[PDB]
């Protein structure tokens, strides 16, 4: 057997082992000459070699919510209630599972999308000379988007970010392309900039129009498409922006592509994107320093802050942000209008489609312990052969009802518990998991240090006999 | 393997000035042989060109290995007063790169500076045309090369090229320069070897064409933002001695970089692989080398950025580089071989240089770099072993640097080149450049030794009765025993110092009674230095051994252990370069033996 072949001298290595690997707290079955592994072994095999019952020490693991929250079901229209309130989506929010060494705990979670849910939405567009036909009439429907959306929610708050390319040498300068448009008359049409947020989120529809109305735009720059290092800013930091912990969303409106982390390297520039918030007065500065961030330090970043990222892509360059739909996990695109009259519906479908599909994380597994999913969603659906972190097609207020089973392994942790969180990506709510393994028996908590037993003192007596401190051997470590 | 990461050997940089940006070999196994370094942010001795940067030759060879600055181009002539006009003299040079990438054979060196920046004679503009710098005969004359710089200069035409991104000299002599941002950011590979560029350089001529020049031509707009030239090599994928070009486009076919290469003598689109995830950055880092021991030469291209999601599923950076190894039809298939990183933000695969036969068993080692690998993320250099089927996975050597951490990176392995030998005894060294704070290292790779060792016990077995042998003039019962040892090694002195240790019934407990003592020394262990000729037969110790009184002792059953130890002698003086020798990683040190008792 494999607890034999474990060779036992501590409870420990006989827990770590395996399951099914048991003590004896008698060690009268055991042999004087047969070392402390032969104690170790299965659950029926001490019961054939006649150890009791009581005397075997196999704890098995269980599941106990601490914390569960009525979820909330107030009727609303039908009936006259009172219509704020806090939220509440996931039943479980902390729960305590102490885990064996090859024990499939399992335990189950539900949750539904909670209606009348506030959101946040930031607009982010490159003030390009290509958007010089889509500023025109965006500018024009802020409060539209404020009227139409009054569906999903009672109140939300919108804000609006600009940005183009960046003042990286070979990035910034223009072929002749002799237009000379005469854009104003104040001279407000101020060379391009990497990034600016000119309102935050803030519920005043008038605000929009009026602070929107002065927005300019850039001039014709060739091939410019630095976006990602302003969609890194925005997610990045979020107390500057005014960014509330509920359902948010981000719409991101491009033309013709994107640039990624080792293009600097053109411009002279080598260090990484640090990942830290550089807003000094609502604008960008730190951007000549650093680089832009990789497709993915963008996904560590936006899954860490719950960011739904919206994509306004016009028809030409779909399949790049097509395939980075794939790669961003919880993003969507969207194929927008020529004039950029559609984005009222387009962000209304958007919303559509990102809201029935929920998807799960995990933050930072210890080394030992692995989690496997299965999902039942909808009426249907319910696959997990094809792993099932995500679900969709479902309606509003419909339940859903994962599953978690976390399997223990050879686990050194012995630092109590660890802490973990499964959170669906886009709610802040998220169940976190205390996470306690066993890497000792309770017979081992009545243990006599330096104990007579022990060759005088020469060793620990615990569950039936002396664990041998360092240099010594024996039964009874009389051995040096 | 070995490569003596102990004694780094570094050498140091000016404060606040980026060192190591590009290090190379110069005149390998020869007279004043040295190592190249640039530096492409240092400040340079013109009063006009702020950030020019230059590159520093040290004359390595001395246990202090300070060096001192080349001037290739310390003027300001040939800048100023274009079409003769003070108004509007020049755009200035300032700020220039002018170590980005440098590369020298033979005793021509060029020194390509990207973001070159300069002003068309039409109008003026910010066109960053990068030129290279090539110096020909020890510093005898110098030469300018800057092929994109021509009459139609523009953003959409050759403008932006950049030219100096990406070189190497071929073995005959071309010069292989890469210019990313060309015709509207889609690439050009420009060739020419120094015949022409010596025959046609024109000083005065701010346009001057090359005659003989390969490059590649425009391309439709569609495959606009491809970026070809941002990392080039040489190899020999042709059948022909002919050396092949390869070419990696970082942003080519939506965003999924492939690496091309091109036919010899005209340049045309021959062999070319593409990559496997999205803005993976495929072709960061190619190179080329026989890294099968089958002739035809392996190319090897780095993807920086990537995927690998976990068991808990988190995404990460985790970059890998990938092996296509040629056939006999020449054509390189889908990838062979993938060694992938393990560090959550070390861009594996930035750099990726080969080595040539370390172990010098005809098989090549490579070297890759991770920027920001390893605990700190201050980066970290693997080198996986050549073998039969391809690279070994396991990296053997993982080197780290030896300094503390700082709060600027130290980008450890962001420039590296090894291959030819630096010290002399035909073993490869390796360098390896750390632009974070002035840290630059020029390794040392240590000989191999391959030994054996050979115990024999005559007769097997103790006869107690038998008391051959007198001790003291008391007859005791004596076996003979005799060990061999057997060494050899390449480029190593001719006699090589040995430690050997013969232990006698080693398994017995501390202070158990040792049944077999040596007949001379009466004790139960012997130590002695050897001497062993290289290459030469084995050379053999005989000795005789004797077992204690019947009295002295109560266990006849269990065999009495011989145990033979040998490892290199630690108070050997090092060589001629500092190397102290190591032994084979298959050389069993230890060989064990046993005689018994009748
Ligand atoms: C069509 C469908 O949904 N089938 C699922 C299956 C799943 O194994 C089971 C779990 O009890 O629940 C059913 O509803
Ligand atoms: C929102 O929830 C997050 C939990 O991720 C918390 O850090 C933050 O303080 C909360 N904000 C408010 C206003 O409750
Ligand atoms: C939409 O943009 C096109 C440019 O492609 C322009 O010709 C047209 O007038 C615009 N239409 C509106 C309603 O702005
Ligand atoms: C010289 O170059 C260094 C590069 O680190 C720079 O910091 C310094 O300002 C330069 N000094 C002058 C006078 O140009
Ligand atoms: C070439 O230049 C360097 C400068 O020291 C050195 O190798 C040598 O002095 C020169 N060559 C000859 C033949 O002197
Ligand atoms: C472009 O690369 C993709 C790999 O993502 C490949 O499937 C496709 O065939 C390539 N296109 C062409 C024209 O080779
Ligand atoms: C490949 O290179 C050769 C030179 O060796 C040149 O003639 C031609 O470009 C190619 N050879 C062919 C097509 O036979
Ligand atoms: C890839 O190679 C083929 C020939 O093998 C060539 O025609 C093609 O142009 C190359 N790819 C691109 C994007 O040019």
């Amino acid at each position: 057997n494999r607890c034999l072949k474990a060779n036992a001298k501590s409870c420990g290595e006989c827990i770590q082992a395996g399951p099914n690997c048991g003590w004896c707290t008698n060690t009268t079955f055991l042999q004087e000459g047969m070392p402390t592994s032969a104690r170790c072994d299965d659950l029926e095999a001490l019961k054939k070699k006649g150890c009791h019952p009581s005397d075997i020490e196999n704890p098995r693991g269980s599941q106990t919510i601490k914390k569960n929250k009525n979820v909330t079901n107030r009727s609303k229209g039908m009936a006259e209630k009172l219509r704020p309130e806090d939220i509440t989506q996931i039943q479980p929010q902390q729960l305590l599972l102490k885990l064996r060494s090859g024990e499939p705990q399992k335990f189950t979670l539900k949750f539904k999308r909670a209606e009348d849910y506030p959101i946040d939405l930031y607009y982010l567009m490159d003030l390009s000379y290509s958007m010089k036909d889509d500023l025109e009439n965006v500018k024009s429907l802020g409060t539209d988007l404020m009227n139409e959306m009054r569906r999903i929610t009672s109140d939300f708050r919108i804000g609006f970010g600009s940005f183009v390319e960046k003042t990286v040498m070979p990035y910034i300068s223009t072929t002749p392309a002799k237009l000379r448009n005469p854009c104003t008359s104040e001279q407000n049409c101020t060379s391009p900039f990497s990034y600016k947020n000119v309102l935050s989120l803030t519920d005043r529809g008038e605000f929009f129009n009026e602070l929107v109305g002065q927005q300019r735009i850039s001039g014709n720059l060739d091939s410019p498409e630095g976006g990602f290092d302003a969609i890194m800013q925005v997610a990045v930091c979020g107390s500057l922006i005014g960014w509330r912990n509920v359902t948010r969303l981000l719409v991101f409106s491009t033309d013709a592509g994107f640039h990624f982390a080792g293009d600097g390297k053109l411009g002279g520039i080598v260090l990484p994107n640090d990942g830290q918030c550089h807003l000094e007065n609502n604008v960008y500065t730190m951007s000549h320093y650093y680089d832009y961030p990789s497709a993915i330090h963008l996904v560590q970043k936006l899954s860490e802050n719950n960011i739904q990222t919206i994509f306004a892509v016009t028809e030409e360059f779909q399949p790049v942000y097509k395939e980075l739909k794939n790669l961003i996990p919880k993003s969507a695109v969207g194929t927008l209008s020529g004039n950029s009259s559609n984005v009222i519906q387009l962000i209304i479908d958007a919303y559509n489609s990102l809201s029935s599909e929920v998807i799960l994380e995990n933050s930072k597994l210890p080394d030992g312990v692995t989690i496997n999913y299965k999902s039942y969603c909808k009426n249907g659906v319910n696959g997990t052969g094809e792993n099932g972190r995500k679900c969709s097609n479902i309606s509003i207020g419909d339940e859903v009802q994962f599953e978690i089973s976390i399997t223990a392994n050879k686990c050194p942790n012995k630092e109590s518990e660890n802490q973990l969180k499964l959170n669906p990506l886009g709610f802040t709510e998220e169940v976190e998991v205390v996470l306690q393994f066993i890497c000792k028996c309770n017979c081992q908590s009545h243990g006599i240090p330096a104990s007579p037993k022990c060759h005088e003192g020469n060793g620990t007596f615990e569950c039936g006999a002396c664990r041998c401190n360092e240099g010594r051997v024996g039964r009874h470590c009389e051995c040096s | 393997f070995n490569l003596d990461a102990e004694a780094p050997a570094v050498l140091s940089g000016p404060p606040g000035s980026l060192f190591g940006f590009s290090v190379e070999f110069y005149r390998p196994g020869r007279d004043g042989v040295s190592v190249l370094v640039g530096a492409p942010k240092a400040n340079t001795s013109q009063p006009g060109v702020l950030q020019g940067g230059a590159v520093y030759v040290c004359p390595w060879g001395t246990s202090p290995i300070q060096c001192s600055t080349i001037q290739f181009d310390s003027k300001g002539s040939r800048i100023l007063e274009s079409s003769l006009y003070s108004e509007e003299p020049v755009e200035y040079k300032s700020l220039q790169w002018f170590g980005a990438t440098v590369r020298a054979h033979g005793s021509s060196i060029l020194a390509c500076a990207p973001l070159y920046s300069w002003r068309t004679e039409k109008d003026p503009q910010n066109d960053p045309v990068g030129t290279c710098y090539l110096s020909t005969e020890n510093f005898t004359r110098i030469l300018e090369y800057a092929p994109c710089r021509s009459d139609f200069g523009s953003a959409a035409g050759q403008g932006y090229c950049q030219g100096g991104f990406s070189a190497e000299f071929t073995k005959t002599g071309r010069v292989v320069l890469g210019g990313p941002g060309s015709y509207f950011w889609q690439g050009q590979i420009l060739s020419a070897t120094q015949e022409q560029i010596s025959e046609s350089y024109y000083p005065q001529y701010l346009i001057n064409p090359v005659q003989g020049q390969l490059q590649t031509r425009q391309a439709s707009s569609v495959y606009d933002d491809s970026y070809l030239g941002y990392s080039v090599a040489v190899g020999e994928f042709s059948g022909d001695d002919t050396e092949d070009f390869v070419a990696g486009v970082p942003k080519g076919n939506l965003t999924y970089g492939y690496v091309t290469v091109l036919n010899g003598s005209d340049i045309h689109s021959l062999y070319n692989v593409s990559g496997e995830q999205m803005a993976s950055y495929f072709g960061y880092a190619v190179a080329a080398t026989d890294t099968n021991g089958d002739g035809l030469d392996d190319l090897l291209v780095g993807a920086p950025l990537l995927m690998e999601r976990t068991a808990d599923g988190r995404p990460q950076e985790v970059g890998r580089v990938y092996i296509y190894l040629q056939h006999p039809e020449g054509i390189e298939p889908t990838p062979s071989l993938t060694l992938t990183g393990q560090d959550e933000f070390g861009r594996f695969g930035s750099s990726l240089t080969p080595l040539g036969d370390l172990d010098q068993d005809g098989y090549n080692d490579v070297a890759i770099g991770a920027p920001f690998g390893g605990e700190a993320q201050q980066g970290v250099v693997f080198i996986f072993p050549g073998g039969p089927g391809g690279l070994n996975t396991k990296p053997s050597q993982v080197l780290q640097p030896l300094w503390a951490a700082g709060h600027t990176p130290d980008f450890f392995g962001s420039a590296l080149r090894g291959g030819r030998d630096l010290d002399g005894n035909g073993y490869p060294d390796l360098i390896v450049g750390s632009f974070g704070v002035d840290k630059a290292l020029v390794y040392r790779g240590r000989p191999i030794i391959s030994a054996s060792a050979s115990l024999t016990i005559f007769p097997s077995m103790f006869n107690p009765e038998e008391r051959s042998c007198s001790l003291e003039g008391n007859p005791v019962s004596c076996i003979n025993l005799s060990f061999c040892l057997n060494a050899s090694g390449k480029h190593v002195p001719n006699s090589i110092g040995f430690e050997v240790e013969l232990q006698l019934d080693w398994q017995k407990q501390k202070g158990g009674v040792r049944r077999a003592l040596f007949l001379a020394s009466k004790q139960a262990t012997l130590t002695q230095t050897l001497l062993i000729q290289n290459g030469a037969r084995e050379d053999c110790r005989e000795m005789k051994i004797y077992l204690r009184n019947e009295s002295e002792f109560r266990d006849k059953l269990s065999p009495i252990h011989i145990a033979l130890n040998f490892s290199l002698d630690p108070k050997a003086p090092m060589d001629s370069h500092g190397l102290r020798p190591v032994l084979h990683y298959q050389s069993k040190s230890r060989i064990e033996d046993k005689a018994q008792i009748l």
